[PDB]
């Protein structure tokens, strides 16, 4: 009755990164009816569609605008396309001039690479800036450090792993001294 | 503390008292061919569901047409 | 050079024995068949890597180097001793 | 093991720096190449073939993580549960 | 600050809307925007944040991770007055090719010889049978 | 008596502070003495041996 509210954040928070994990594992009918409102808009963030869940959400929108100060989602209306753009990072990487700039709502060629490089200045992508006939190229390696660096790459996998199970070995060598401490 | 859960629970019986089985009946037209049925799928069968509830929902039909045309 | 990029090409073999880029495969293949060296090379782009050979005369510069090299060897192996074993014996013993 | 190595080479290549030099009488000097050859058999290896043996010797090391943490997981189970099943009935039936 | 005072003046919504846009990034609507501003006595204000932004502009847009050719920095950086050329060929300090703007240093970074980080794998054991084997 | 405690007890806090290492020379110490006794009624144990029912 209470995790509502962490649970309601925390996935409000979870859809700005584009990747957004809804109720899967847990049943009980109190998240249920308080994502209900919440259903509409946070299944119509990867679809990114610009105009029409714009007015989706004013058009209904009680509770989750009338929060307070509506700060996150009138930032959410403009990090839709930054979402969507981080679909297309996670989509091919040559960007046509037709075919995906008038499907993601945004035709022309100077906002194309302009708002792609706002993206790429980012950090959280890999892409290729090259330009070689006017096509913006891009690598997209999102080849995980299997067989490419691994020692430095879990290294501190392993070194907190084993920090963080070491100290549960304190944790189940102190609470023996709990039990042994009055015989 | 656990006494900050009791506005909280209010709130969850005002948005109770917003409608009067109201969606549990609604939603419950489709609950019952959801009942029982494993949630962690549901979560992608309704991905694609809701996806394809616009437009091109089947769309298994029509590649007889786009055979010859595409 | 014993160390630094040990590997190189056929062109200072060439250019030292100024025999051409034919001859120079039935060049090392002698000095496989003699039994001096046992380099084995598995290059894509002509190059030359050795292994294992002797003097047989004589090394000033690699008696000093010896020395420098040798003396670097054993100060690290002195300092990963008092390294380790500075913490290691008060924490273990 | 490192004073191990250390007492023997230190104690040796002082006397055998000093020979070098300072000998005469010769002390076959053709096993010195020898010497020296095996010494400069390993000319500080770059290390870049033996990366995925530190990864082949690493995932073993990660073997050991999880049977070092799920084992011992394994023995919280009885300290775990005695402390309690023991304290508050020992406790409860104490007076 | 949305304490719904107002709400209805485009100096309340102006700077939530051009700091959106900022979030955006996109220079096109502010500069074309810039005429939409009405009378108030500081649109000289608003062009001294774009003084004050141009840098941070510009220096993402130049991040050269591979290459950018000069016919993409004539329409998205600023007039032909060569300032930018000027101060930033003094403030980046970078090479000018054929009418071209190269990029080094980028990717160039030579991995570790694995000795250091074996040498703290080493230090890690020590604290394994530290940790492991302290109260014993 | 009342700010006697202090001090007096400090002789206490010595006394009790004086048996950690003690009891981690106990511990350490008399586990090596179980594996000493431990493998030494192992290696009691030969192969060499009569079979019975």
């Amino acid at each position: 009755g209470f995790k509502q509210t962490v649970h309601k954040l925390l996935i409000v928070v979870e859809l700005l990164l584009g990747e957004i994990p809804d109720r899967l594992q847990f049943r009980q009918p109190s998240l249920k009816r308080s994502l209900m409102p919440y259903f509409l808009l946070t299944q119509a963030v990867r679809t990114g569609n610009l105009a029409k869940f714009n007015q989706v959400l004013d058009q209904f929108g009680e509770k989750f605008q009338a929060d307070g100060t509506y700060t996150l989602i009138i930032r959410l209306r403009h990090n839709v396309i930054k979402t969507g753009v981080r679909m297309i990072s996670l989509s091919y990487s040559r960007i046509s001039l037709a075919d995906i700039a008038q499907k993601l709502q945004l035709d022309s060629p100077e906002d194309a690479e302009f708002i792609v490089a706002k993206a790429i200045r980012d950090g959280v992508i890999e892409a290729s800036i090259n330009h070689e006939k006017g096509y913006v190229q891009s690598k997209e390696m999102i080849d995980i450090y299997s067989t490419r660096e691994p020692q430095l790459a879990f290294h501190q996998r392993i070194s907190f792993c084993l920090d963080i199970h070491n100290m549960s070995v304190k944790a189940m060598r102190f609470p023996p001294k709990s039990y042994n401490k009055d015989l | 503390m656990s006494e900050k859960k009791q506005p909280v629970d209010l709130g969850l019986l005002e948005e109770d008292d917003e409608f009067e089985e109201f969606p549990a009946e609604d939603w419950a037209g489709l609950d019952e061919d959801e009942d029982a049925h494993v949630w962690e799928d549901n979560w992608d069968d309704d991905n694609v569901e809701d996806d394809f509830s616009n437009q091109l929902r089947a769309e298994l039909e029509k590649h007889g047409y786009k055979m010859e045309t595409s | 050079r014993p160390a630094n990029h040990r590997q190189l090409t056929f062109e200072e073999i060439a250019k030292s024995a100024k025999i051409t880029v034919n001859e120079v495969e039935l060049l090392v293949m002698k000095a496989l068949s003699v039994g001096l060296v046992k380099g084995s090379i598995d290059e894509v782009d002509k190059r030359v890597h050795m292994t294992w050979v002797q003097p047989r005369v004589l090394d000033l510069q690699q008696i000093k180097g010896m020395k420098d090299r040798l003396e670097f060897w054993c100060t690290d192996v002195k300092s990963m001793e008092m390294l380790v074993e500075h913490q290691a014996h008060d924490i273990l013993t | 093991h490192g004073l191990k190595g250390l007492n023997s080479k230190l104690l040796d290549i002082r006397s055998y720096l000093e020979k070098v030099a300072t000998g005469k009488l010769p002390i076959n000097h053709q096993i010195i190449y020898q010497l020296q050859d095996v010494f400069n058999l390993l000319p500080d290896v770059s290390l870049q073939e033996f990366v995925k043996a530190f990864y082949l010797k690493t995932n073993d090391q990660m073997v050991v993580v999880y049977l070092a943490s799920l084992i011992r997981s394994v023995v919280a189970l009885h300290n775990l549960i005695n402390n309690k099943i023991a304290n508050r009935d020992a406790e409860k039936k104490e007076g | 600050l949305p304490a719904k005072d107002i709400q209805t003046n485009v100096y309340i919504k102006h700077p939530v809307s051009l700091e959106q846009y900022l979030m955006e990034g996109s220079y096109n609507k502010v500069f074309l925007a810039k005429g939409n501003i009405p009378a108030e006595s500081y649109t000289f204000f608003i062009d001294i944040l774009l003084d004050t932004i141009r840098d941070e502009i510009a220096g993402c847009i130049e991040k050269a991770y591979e290459k950018i050719l000069f016919t993409e920095a004539t329409r998205i950086l600023f007039f032909n007055t060569p300032k930018k050329m000027t101060d930033y060929a003094k403030k980046r300090g970078w090479v000018l090719g054929p009418n071209n703007y190269y990029s080094f240093a980028s990717q160039q970074q030579k991995p570790e010889d694995t000795t250091i980080p074996s040498t703290e794998l080493a230090k890690q054991v020590i604290e394994y049978a530290r940790q492991l084997e302290m109260i014993v | 008596d009342l700010y006697s405690r202090y001090k007096k007890l400090q002789q206490e806090l010595e006394f009790l502070e004086v048996q950690e290492e003690y009891i981690k020379d106990e511990q350490k110490n008399l586990k090596k003495e179980f594996l000493h006794a431990q493998e030494e009624v192992k290696r009691i144990q030969s192969i060499p041996l009569v079979i019975g029912q």
